[PDB]
């Protein structure tokens, strides 16, 4: 499993996606998963889950 | 962001410093600059 992440550039094109290896012995084991994503007003970052 | 550099001469107050910069993309794109120390007095590089 891989998490991929991209964004719009100023000219409306999309950046080449970053990737993060996600598979750790458990998401392979889930069934019907779903992902969550939200920015943070404190400590500007992305909480992905 | 600058990855690595190499200074031209042996006295770091002279010569040029070549830099290798990479981009915040994927794959990365590598760039190069040069900082001419012959335009550097008081640790302040001239903008040119």
């Amino acid at each position: 499993f891989t998490l991929k992440l991209t964004h719009v550039k100023y000219d409306g094109s999309w950046a080449s996606p970053f990737s993060y290896d996600i598979t750790e012995k458990n998401i392979s084991g889930w069934k019907k998963t779903g992902l969550y994503c939200a920015a943070s007003q404190e400590d500007n970052s992305l909480l992905i889950a | 962001k600058v990855v690595s550099g190499y200074h031209d001469t042996v006295n770091i107050n002279q010569g040029n410093t070549w830099f290798i910069g990479t981009s915040q993309t994927e794959p990365k794109k590598y760039y190069w600059r040069k900082a001419d120390h012959s335009k550097c007095q008081n640790g302040r590089f001239a903008a040119n």
